[PDB]
Formats: C-alpha cells, structure tokens, sequence
RNA sequence: UCGGAGUACAAAAAACCCUCCGAGUGAUUUUAAUCUAGACAAACCAGUCAAAAUAACCAUAACAUCACUUAUUGAUCCAAAAU
C-alpha cells in the first residue's frame, strides 16, 4: 500500500489550504478543521491531489 | 559661524547659557567649543571602556 | 571576495550575503531560519513557529558577513514606513 | 467606607493596587545568538523612538 | 597664558634637528630577520596557509557555506528604491534657531537648513529630503515658517501652538540636488530646471491636508488645523493678525524649486544679473 | 510673482486669496466640548523608565459645559476617580511627550461624557470576574436571611 | 544517514572493518490554533521543551493516540504550483 498528500479546502469560502497524508485505496477525504481567517471550527473538503 | 543672538531670558529654551561677563578667578579656563558649547564629551573603546574628555 | 577589483581598484561586496541577511546599524545581522518554507505537513506547528521566525547571528558569523559586505551596506539609513527602524539602535547594554 | 475617611477621620482616602514584580530577563549580551528579533524589545526603555542628535 | 612658553626661553632653538613624534604615534613595524621573526615568519608549517593559498573568504573547507544554507529572503529587497527622509527633530530646530544658526524670521526651508549644517542631504543615497519629528515638541518655543518633505502630527501641533505653520512640499531628486547646494548649481550654466511632481504612490500624502500637503486643497486647510487643536488642547492662535503673517503665506508654486526665483532663469553671478527667457516656447515649456 | 499651470489657484479656483487657508472658522464647531481655560492641568515629569505623568482636574458640580443629568450621572459610574473636595481626577502615563498624555485625558473625558449622554447605555457586565462576585453575594443573602427585628 | 542496548558499572560526553537489535513507516480519529516569558541542546546549520495571554469549542473546554516510540529522514539554489 502506498499513501497520498492531498490538498484539502475549506468550505468556509476562505481560501485556505491544508496537506494531509491519506490512504489511497480509500474515500475523498473530509474532515472538521480549524479555518484562521473565520477563526472557527468548520468543513474541509479535499480539493486536490498533491503528491502520490 | 554667527556669534549667536543675545536673548532677553537664560537659559534659552534648548538650554543653551552664554558664559559669564567677566571670567572666574580659577587658575584655569575652560575655552569653548566653536560652536559655543562645553567641551566635555564621552569616548569608548575596545567596545567596553567608557571616558569622558574635557578638552 | 576581490579585495581590489580590476577597474576600480576597490573592494566588491558579495551579493549573495546582501539577499539573505539584514544588518542593523547596531552591527547585529538578522537571517531566517533555514528549511522553513520546506515539507511543512510533515512538521509540528511548534517546529513550523521556530522556523518561520527572523534570527540573530553569532559574532563569528557577523564578522564574516562585515568582511563580505563592503561600507555602503553599513551606512545609516532612514526608510519611510521601515519595520526595522525600531530596532537599529541599542539600548540598556552594559558591557 | 469612602464615606468614613471623609466624614469621620477628616482624611482622604487611601487606596491601593496589587502590585506582581517586573517579569525576569536574563544579561543582554552584545549577540545574541539564534534569539527571535523581538528579543531586541525585552530589554527596550519605552516603546517611542528617540533620534539622539538628529 | 601658556607656561609652557616661559619653559622655552630657557631651552635652545626648535629646529629641524631635534623634532619628536608624539609617543605612541607610530608603532615601528617589524621585519622578518632574525630569530624571532624569522625561520617560517609567522606563516607555520607546511600545509595550505604557510605557502599562502588558503581558500576564500566564506569557504567552509567544502561543507555548504553558512551564508549559502540560509535562504534567500527579500530584506534589501528593492533598497536602492526606497525613499530616505533625513530625520531633523524639534529639539535640533530649536537648537539652532537659539543659537542663531537658521532665523525664524524668513522662511525656513531646506536651503536654510543646510546652509546652517543643521542637516545634511545626499541625494545619490536616495534622500528625498528632510522629515520632522517630535523628540523636542514639549520643550519647543519658536515661531516658524517651516518646509519640510514629511512631518508627523505631533510635529506640526507643536508648531501650530506657537503660531508658526508647517507645509509639506515634495522634490524630485533632481530638484532635491539643486535645491541642497544651489551655488554649484548656479555655476553649471544651466536653466532652473522645473520641479517634478510627485509619483503615485506619494499622491495622497501631499494631497492632504492632514499633513499640510503642498498641493492640498487650501478650503481644508484651516479646518483640519483647527482638528489638531482639538486633540492636543491648545487654543490655536489666530496667524491673521500677527505683524510676521505676510512671510508666514509665503509658498512657493509647486513647480518652482526656489523662492521668488522661477523655473527656466538663469543666475549669472558673476554681473549679479537674472537673465529670463523671451521667447513663447520656452515661457510656454517652463511655465507649465 | 510667478504662477503655473499647476499652481495653487488653477488647482482649485473657488479658494484663492493667500489668507484663505488662514481664516478661523469658530462657526464651523461652535459645540467646543472642553474649554480647556476651565481644567487644572498638572504635569509630574517623571524621568529615568521616561515617562510624564499628566493630570486632569476640575469640580464636577461647578461644570456647566456638562449637563445636568449627565453631571449627575457621572458622579455615579466614576466616583471612585473623584476626590473629597468634589474634583474628578484623570491621569494619563503612556508617553514621553505631554501632548500625548493631554490628548489621552482629552479623549478619555470625551469618551466619559459620551458614554453618560447616552441614556442608551446599558451597562453591560462580563460574567468572567464577576462570578466570583455573584455567588459570595448569594451565599452572603442564604444566610443574611435570617429574620427578626434588633436594636 | 537515523534510533535502542553493551562497550561507557553512579552528572554529561566518549572510539573501533567492536558486540547485538532496529528505521527510510503503518494504523487510527481525539484533525491536533495564534502568540510569546524562560530554558535544554549545540562548532555552525539544524534540533528540543514551555508558563502567562489571545481565539476555538463543555459555554472559567489546547500534550493527537498505538506499534520497545526512540528512528520513520534531506540544506541552498532551481523548478513546477498561485495564496
Ligand atoms: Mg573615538
Ligand atoms: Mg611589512
Ligand atoms: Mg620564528
Ligand atoms: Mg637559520
Ligand atoms: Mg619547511
Ligand atoms: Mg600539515
Ligand atoms: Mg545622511
Ligand atoms: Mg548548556
Ligand atoms: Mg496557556
């Protein structure tokens, strides 16, 4: 097995970007994080996939 | 340089106090500096040693 | 370094000093942290807040970069709206 | 109470505050080394810049 | 005065014979003869550094140099544009105006600063004039006509409570030159060149009249004056009234460099004669 | 008398004469708030730390550029600041200049002034060190609720 | 190159083509913020802890956890990304 960075987004409407490493043969990642510019608790969502 | 303007009131607001009319009676005077001030100045060396100078 | 250039006869500085390092007038140099806009998902975020400070380098370091760096990078400079203007005097240093 | 001192004592009144000790910092020394830049500012007087003959 | 003196009668003649440096004032160089400074001078033994061929400055002996690891950051990133305003401070003003360097009584610019060595400007390093700032502003009790290229509000409301009034004006660098050390100006045989305008960046600033800006709207000027009094609790003084008030107006136009002088005459000091153009060009070129 | 097309007047042709700039409009602000000619103004120049210590006092009841419910009420919220001899005392410290410390004090009673003109202001309390506060005082009524009459 | 045990018996450090085990990551959800006193370590570069103060959340709510947990890593420049 091997694991991936991805790029993941908030849906705060905030740009604003965090990498984690994920499995590969699982799901799009999505995750609770925290969002600087909102200062809150909110939904990332992968966007991207960075490296392999 | 000017010779600098006699005001009505010493010290002048930057401090500055021409010396006296006549001159004291100590066996030693004092010149001052060409810009009219008190030659005492400070002086460092190797960074730690502080001096001042009477000149 | 060319301690006496061929043209002028002076001595050049080292450019590649003056694009990563800062000297205050106080003869303090300031430089980043190394590796800090590198792999940062594989680091703490107490290690990513220890590199993304601005350092101050030790007399060995500041004496060599004095060398490399000719007199115009010494002068005194008075910048508007300058960040570092706050810091280029000394203050309180009993030596 | 503020009534007391003025009234009865004939005094004014005393107040007071809690005062901690001013936080510990080490020797500054000539270079310092690896230290983050804001160390400048834990030895500072007071925050306003001062032009010493300019 | 000097006893000194009275010891030299009694000695003989100074002449070229007996003549003494300083003690201390030369430390006599040493040579590499003998036993001591001899038999490997200094330069040790063998290797790279006796034969003189240590390598460069930075070089750390091949692991990647200290200066070389550190990343390149934007520090003196566009440096050389950056504008340089020479800081001048209430207390230095004051002091010279005490000690009769620059007077109050005629207008107080640039050139008068210089001509006093109360300021010192170099144009080739970027200078775009002199700032005013505050360090005297309690101590400060002069009354001035003041010009300089920036100034803070502190500045300008310890000039205002003593009835003076401060504008800022701007020079390109050019003009800046001209303006610090016009006598080798006046030599050069040139016309006086016009007085640039400021670039965009700087538009705003001289726009205001928050800080008196040259090219400030005159209708805002007594109002936000009055403003600076408001915050600082001072009556402000009325300069209409005042005996100085008609040097106290005295502006310059915002293209001309000097006072009472106007751009594309030319100073011919040896007749001591101003000698302008006729023509309807070169009034129609410099007087726009 | 040289003119340009960028010059003062051609810039803006509504103002033009040279005392234009210079003229006092007393009718413009005619509100002046704080009569400074009415406050004792004291300066302790402390130095060392650098730093001078300014100092506004005037009698509250004796103000007349203050209303008289605002008089009123601002005798209540800052009675802690006022003196026996009735005087409401504001001290400013920050910097080295006066000035300074003269335009905080200024802006502090402007701010007081404004606060207690507002009949809108509620007062509002933070519960973080007022908890604290809040129960001593409840647990100090369980038992002041003792009841029978004395003296 | 990195780590654990012995060598190296009790503060630290300490070599060998010395004796022995390992690492070049998984799994998981508790997705693990900002800023800053003081320190550890240290030739330099790198590494480590960390109070108070902010902001997030129970409405006085900041150590990601497990696999011996220690090691699971790589400077500048330069390239791709656009934040
Ligand atoms: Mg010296
Ligand atoms: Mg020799
Ligand atoms: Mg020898
Ligand atoms: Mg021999
Ligand atoms: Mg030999
Ligand atoms: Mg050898
Ligand atoms: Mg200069
Ligand atoms: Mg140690
Ligand atoms: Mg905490």
């Amino acid at each position: 097995s091997k694991t991936i960075l991805v790029k993941m987004m908030s849906q705060a409407g905030t740009g604003f970007s965090f990498n984690t490493k994920r499995s590969r043969l699982r799901e799009k990642l999505t995750l609770l994080h925290y969002d600087p510019v909102v200062k809150k608790k909110v939904l990332f969502v992968e966007q991207k996939k960075i490296r392999s | 340089i000017p010779r600098p303007p006699k005001h009505e009131h010493y010290p002048t607001p930057s401090g500055w106090q021409p010396p006296r009319d006549p001159a004291p009676s100590l066996p030693y005077f004092v010149r001052r500096s060409r810009m009219h001030n008190i030659p005492v100045y400070r002086d460092i060396t190797h960074g730690n040693r502080q001096m001042t100078v009477i000149r | 370094v060319t301690y006496f250039s061929s043209r002028k006869g002076k001595r050049k500085t080292v450019k590649a000093v003056i694009y990563r390092f800062l000297r205050l007038h106080s003869g303090l140099w300031l430089r980043r942290k190394a590796g800090y806009k590198k792999k940062l998902w594989k680091k703490t975020a107490a290690r990513k807040r220890r590199l993304r400070e601005f350092v101050f380098c030790n007399k060995t370091q500041s004496k060599l970069l004095d060398k490399m760096t000719t007199s115009f990078w010494k002068r005194r400079n008075w910048y508007a709206d300058d960040p570092y203007q706050k810091y280029q005097d000394r203050t309180n240093l009993k030596v | 109470v503020t009534r007391v001192f003025h009234q009865l004592l004939d005094m004014r009144e005393p107040v007071f505050e809690f005062v901690r000790p001013p936080p510990y910092h080490p020797k500054q020394k000539r270079f310092p080394h690896r230290q983050p830049l804001r160390y400048l500012d834990r030895y500072r007087d007071s925050h306003e810049p001062t032009y010493g003959i300019y | 005065g000097p006893r000194a003196l009275d010891l030299l009668r009694a000695l003989p003649r100074v002449s070229l014979a007996n003549l003494k440096p300083n003690p201390g004032s030369r430390k006599p160089e040493r040579r590499p003869r003998g036993r001591r400074r001899g038999r490997k001078c200094g330069r040790g033994h063998k290797g790279e550094r006796q034969r003189g061929t240590r390598p460069r400055l930075g070089f750390e002996g091949g692991q990647t140099p200290f200066y070389l690891r550190i990343p390149k950051y934007g520090f003196n990133e566009g440096h050389s544009f950056r504008h340089q305003y020479q800081p001048l401070s209430l207390n230095r003003l004051q002091y010279l105006i005490d000690l009769g360097r620059v007077d109050p009584t005629q207008p107080i610019d640039l050139t008068q600063l210089v001509n006093g060595r109360g300021v010192t400007i170099q144009p080739s390093k970027r200078d775009y004039g002199v700032q005013l700032v505050e360090e005297g502003a309690d101590t400060f009790k002069a009354k001035v006509n003041i010009e300089v290229q920036m100034a803070s509000e502190l500045a300008i409301a310890a000039i205002e409570k003593n009835g003076g009034v401060v504008t800022t004006a701007f020079y390109d660098p050019r003009s800046l030159e001209i303006l610090c050390k016009p006598v080798p100006f006046f030599l050069r045989g040139q016309p006086i060149p016009k007085r640039m305008l400021p670039p965009e960046a700087l538009v705003p600033y001289y726009t205001d009249a928050k800080n008196r800006g040259y090219l400030a709207d005159p209708a805002r000027f007594p109002e936000a004056r009055l403003e600076l009094a408001r915050k600082y609790g001072y009556v402000l003084p009325d300069i209409t009234k005042d005996e100085l008030f008609k040097m106290l107006s005295t502006r310059k136009d915002p293209r001309q460099i000097f006072f009472g002088l106007a751009p594309g005459w030319v100073v011919n000091m040896a007749d001591k004669k101003i000698l302008k153009p006729t023509d309807e060009n070169l009034l129609k070129y410099y007087s726009s | 008398e040289f003119q340009s097309i960028y010059s003062l007047d051609k810039l803006y042709p509504e103002s033009r004469g040279s005392d234009t700039a210079w003229r006092l409009p007393d009718d413009a602000k005619q509100a002046n708030d704080i009569p400074v000619d009415r406050l004792t103004i004291s300066y302790c120049r402390s130095s060392g730390k650098v730093n001078s210590k300014a100092e506004v006092r005037f009698h509250l009841a004796s103000a007349d550029w203050i209303a008289e419910p605002v008089r009123l009420k601002l005798a209540v919220k800052h009675k802690n600041r006022i003196n026996r001899s009735g005087e409401l005392i504001l001290t400013s410290e920050c910097s080295r200049y006066q000035f300074r410390n003269l335009a905080d004090c200024l802006q502090k009673l402007r701010d007081m002034i404004a606060e207690a003109s507002q009949p809108a202001k509620e007062p509002s309390r933070e519960d973080a060190e007022l908890r604290r506060s809040r129960i001593e005082n409840m647990n100090r009524e369980r038992l002041r609720k003792k009841r029978i009459s004395s003296a």
